[PDB]
């Protein structure tokens, strides 16, 4: 019971909706997509980086001579290598914790 | 002459204490490079 | 009745219950594919983060995180062995022999070399424990650790 | 005193705009969702760590021997172990310090 | 008079005060749930923040927040406590004899290490001091503390 | 010389529109009280810890005994409490700075 | 004219100076609202910031800031002023006498003790300058100082 | 070749629009007049602890005494005051270029 | 034609090009301001940051930015010059001697101190470079430099 | 089957969303160009500051003098110069990941 | 049938398919655009990031970008390179002869110091190695490395 | 013999000294330690 | 007998002297621990 | 008597020398003083 | 036989010389036992 | 007269001896020089 | 001829007294040596 | 008896004797102190 | 004078018996005194 | 004769007397003069 | 005149001894440097 | 009477000894100087 | 008395070559006793 | 007799202040040297 | 009488110059000894 083109009107506007919020849709993807980019960069950073950094070691090694054994031996207690090895996978554990912190603050973007 | 056969004997007996002072010296710095890496790992880590 | 007829021409029959369910089943059709975007770039994120897994845009980064490592295992970090220094391992006390054979031969007696070594074995302990208590106290804080 | 559809666009213009901010209700309970899942994983993470450290430091545990205890007996004043127990406290004021500050941090998400 | 037909045909009796009611009381009936929606995440995150606590989702990380402690208790780092390497309790001073019962017996009088005591005492309080006081000062810096 | 239900139409256009930009008026000063909450978090949190901080010293504290007395003033040149002191300020001065600074950043939520 | 009729019965008169005018009107007198609540907020904030003061909701930090101090004058640090450690007050060179009154009575002449509390005040001078201007140099960047 | 009404009504349309978008001018000048005190303020808090901290070097000043020159003099090379002053430039210089970071930081407001 | 009258008698001609030109118009009259404004915040900023300057809001700080300083040379850092300590200026070496006019007098040669001056120089040269390669290498690590 | 002015209304509103979204296309790319600048400004004070720290370098330089080459000659091993160059190598490449680092943080302006 | 005449009157034939195609038209047309514009920032920024390069707004900084360099060649620091201290190159040890031709001539008979060379080489590499792990180690955090 | 006698209690009492020597020198090496970490706690904290 | 009185008067100037040096000792010791308070203050908080 | 002229003439000679050893002494600490401050800032810049 | 009393009485001379050369070495090692003690602790405090 | 070329002689001796002793310890303070410079690299390196 | 025998008799005495001196000396520089890296190792660790 | 007055005369000899000494080496341990003690406070200030 | 020859062979056998119980004593405190020197200062 | 022993007895017990007397202050003199040094030098 | 003849003996054996205490010392002060620089390399190498 | 010449020319004679022994001694411990201020002053440098 | 004198300077040969052969022994321990304490004291 | 006596007295006097002029001199040289080289060695 | 003092005289004078010449010998060697330990020693 209404006058001619309110039922076209309505559909008019209800088609102008659907579109904008579709646009608005897209463009939320396009943001995550930019997300996942940065994430992928920043890991890729890191893993060049460590890549880089465990060639220069291989020129520079050296070992310690057969002297000088005896002593070290003479003083060496139980638990001076392992004291060593939780130092290093200390180091470890916070590097990774560290990069898992990053990995959850992207949340933020 | 007893005095150079002496002297001779005074040299090698010196030259025997050498050999063994520079063993014992290599182990005793041996021992200290130890001592002093493993205490900086530590005092460095922190 | 001209009122009729001109009412009758100039009308259409338009309901309520249709035009407003069609425009909200569109309306909902397409906010579900927005609410199902949102969930899975904080599922994504999430499984990246406590190692559960993506899928989609951040599937590619799986291989990167699982490189990473977690727990205390990094294979990032584990190249880094490969180049670790050799170091003596440690073994009992054995006296050394200054002059063996000669008339002048003493020995370290190795009693007291036992006794030093407890007290080194105390303070590599002291300095490592405090070294890791410091460690997670400045976790937040942007520091060596 | 109106002719008719008007009341029936005006019903409809207010339709549409209780659907469209029903749907913003929608997404800003979902952000918030977001919000306390990455708390949850922050927290859990700095858990997990500590637990990691903890362990550690039971195999390369030690102590001074019998010997020793004479001299720092001899020597040691009223006021070090309270001052290395100060030291330790203010250690754990600190952390749990930086910890609340992170968490008024994140009010900004 | 037509034109009163004609008006009356097509003419429906709107009254503004009823359609701007019924909007009104639906868009307020829903932007109470909005607001109510801000301020509970407001209230959680504080009451996370100083203690009082969080319901609904922010409701799982009152454990965790409780697991961290509160003042200087944190029962995250009490776990350390239980490894703390053990350190002599300081007594009074006792001299120390050198070939009792010998001719050669002779004992340190300890007269002059109390003095030492004192100074020693006074020198861990001044670095203790200075510790605390750039502790406070620097807790806005990333610096260890 | 307009048909019937264009000025009702118009009005509840003017309407919907007040209403609207109401609701984003007072979803703004939830937004300032969320602001200021945040700020006397922080505050609150630092006055703390310096009462735990202050409390600290009473237990451990210690004083130079008579004797070294003689010999400090033996050396003590004119300008070391001075500088003691210049020392002190320079920390404090610090320190309030950084918190002016951080309640000066609080002005980008 | 029927036409005339028709338009009459389906018309009324509308001015747009006066609609207009009204929703012009409203949309101010709450626009106005809105920005006087942007300008308390910044007030606040700046206030607090630079100790003019706040009103309103961050009435209740003013307190708190004031606590903080301005200047160099920190309430919030002057508490550990009251357990600062005593220290001696510097006074002019005594000399020490040893032996006095005996055949072996010699005392320091305490002529190279000023030259030596002279060099000692440079030396303090050149450390406390350098940590000030190193203090300045790195207010930016988040070091202790 | 339309009913009356509709040029009215899309009159009112465009006024809406213009309105609100000056509204909307409006509170963006706000945002820029509140990133402009923002700057004023660190700035003005930056110059102010460099007064504080210039005031504290006049007191416990001091001079090398006219012993130990000829020592000094003695030792000296020609490129120790050189390098002292390069390492003073060095330190003015990273100073402003924080400064200036900091303020193409403020970009991001 | 009853029709053709009624159809006049309810209708306006109204032109497209000229309501969408006006709306177009006004709308596009009003953007510029606010392009206008975006783009001088933007050069504002941009002038404070590289020194060319800034006019309007921002004009205030040019004062406290030409304070600052730009290259090397800041006003606020040569306020410390004024207090800066007072060294000795390297010249010439002049041997000393000892107990001159005695039969015991000797004097330092000053040839190997020439020798020491130099390794002197060398060390200063290689700590300050690497002082100053450091402090480009750690420019973005919020470290002192 | 619709009465006059239907059409023109719904062109109308087509017009207004296409001019409000090319507003926003405009604005879009205002704010993309002002990242650009604050992207050359960075890498320009960066490039400012590493040209004044080369410069200083000139004047404090110094060399090893003709003796103690010998004494160096003498101790100096095979991996002492390779371990120096590998540590400046290092230095580089923190730095250009730290730089790579920020420029990928530019991602969220 | 007065009413199909004023329905006639009254009545303009309008299509739905055809409205909503041509704004759906322009704007998809404009939003292509829109898409065009991000996608094109998104990319600048990641070639500028990983080397790739960049286009448009952003092409400025390829020459910025390219001066800093990749990998670790860095022609921003390949500058210092050109002013770094000059140090003598390893070789062979050779003896030190003292008092030449005299009856007192003894010489360094350098077995010892190829056995502390070795030494002093393994710790120089204990020493890079472990500057290495822990600036691996510590990239996140804002700490010199 | 006199000689050896006087040789034997020559080498007893060395063998005293040094037990006793040992003795003091493991309490002041314990009091050595002490002192260090007992400053090296407060040190490495600031 | 003459020597057990020049014995004992060694002794007595033997004390005296220990007891001067005591006092001179603490001097420089109070002075030593001076110098490294206030150097120490200073080098710490730079 | 000979004896006092002798000590004078020896109280004489270790006053000058006295006196000189305080001036070379003097010239050498200020050398010292100069080598620290002058490593040491380089050191602590870095 | 007089020289076996005066062979003894030296001896017992002897033995009184050796205890007061005890009991004053013993005196002189104990104060400096305790100066050098006592400079060592302070130096490591500090 | 012998005393003065005997005098002559010695001091002849002794700067020959001077010379040689400036010698090595030049290359003894160069390898000390050496030593410490590439140590500190690796140690302020860390 | 009785004075070979005597030279005979005081050298194997000197013998005898050499090889007790070599026990003694040998006990106390073993004694000192252990004494001395006792030292120098805890000094090294701490 | 001549004797008595000579001894007296040698130790009033003595005496003056061992007062000069005493000045002489106040005056040279009283220089040496202040020099060791300007040396060791420069040393800990730099 | 045989007997006298041994009678001073006696006499001097007897001195030389006591000036041996003599020296042991002597250097035995002298010896004492040296170590007890050395090894206080050596542990200290 | 046996005045003559006892005369040179007492005479020499007279001279033993003197010449403790002036070893007691040259021994005193040198022994304080040791002990002033090696304290003077221990203390510092 | 024999007593020219013992003179050059003399001094021939002189000169003699002479030459083996150089080549004994040369021997022992060159194992001391050797050692002794051992120690100080080894000493600042870590 | 030739005692005083005689006594006369021992003068002389240590005289010129002592010049030539003042010489000697000048340049030995100009060198020595010379060769401490050197090792200390490279190693306070680095 | 020429053969007295033969007598004499043989005699006096044999004890110099008695007291080379004692000597060298004595210096011999001696000179090792020293070595053995500075070699020690120098490695250590 | 006398006259015998009293020319070796003074004989005796006059070669004691020869002998006293000849050890100052060479005292003191002694001392010198001592002490030049002890305080070169203390300043340095 | 006369020619016998001459003699001994002459012979005296012999004996200094051989007794010098032997003497700088001696004294050379034990100097240049002290010297090289002592500059061995500080030069290391």
């Amino acid at each position: 019971p209404v006058l001619l083109g309110i039922p076209l009107l309505l559909r008019f506007l209800g088609f102008l909706l659907v579109t904008l919020f579709g646009y608005l849709l897209t463009f939320l993807k396009k943001g995550f997509g930019k997300i996942a980019i940065a994430i992928s960069l920043f890991l890729a950073l890191i893993i060049g980086l460590n890549s880089i950094l465990v060639g220069y070691l291989s020129d520079i090694s050296a070992q310690l001579p057969s002297d000088f054994v005896q002593g070290v031996q003479l003083i060496l207690p139980s638990n001076a290598l392992p004291c060593f090895y939780v130092i290093l996978s200390v180091k470890a554990a916070i590097f990774i914790f560290d990069v898992k912190q990053k990995i959850v603050s992207y949340l933020d973007w | 002459d007893p005095a150079k056969a002496a002297f001779n004997s005074l040299q090698a007996s010196a030259t025997e204490y050498i050999g063994y002072a520079w063993a014992m010296v290599v182990v005793i710095v041996g021992a200290t490079i130890g001592i002093k890496l493993f205490k900086k790992f530590t005092s460095k880590a922190s | 009745k001209m009122a009729n007829a001109n009412k009758g021409a100039m009308t259409e029959n338009a309901d309520e219950n249709a035009l407003q369910s069609d425009a909200k089943g569109k309306l909902d059709s397409v906010a579900t594919d927005y609410g199902a975007a949102i969930d899975g770039f904080i599922g994504d994120v999430s499984g990246l983060a406590n190692g559960n897994g993506a899928t989609g845009d951040f599937a590619g980064s799986n291989s990167q995180m699982a490189q990473v490592g977690d727990g205390d295992n990094s294979p990032l970090m584990n190249n880094f062995r490969q180049y670790l220094p050799s170091l003596p391992q440690s073994v009992e006390c054995r006296p050394f022999v200054f002059g063996a054979g000669k008339p002048y031969e003493f020995s370290i007696d190795c009693d007291k070399i036992n006794l030093f070594r407890g007290v080194f074995a105390f303070l590599l302990y002291v300095a490592t424990f405090m070294y890791v208590f410091s460690t997670f106290a400045n976790i937040l804080r942007n520091k060596e650790s």
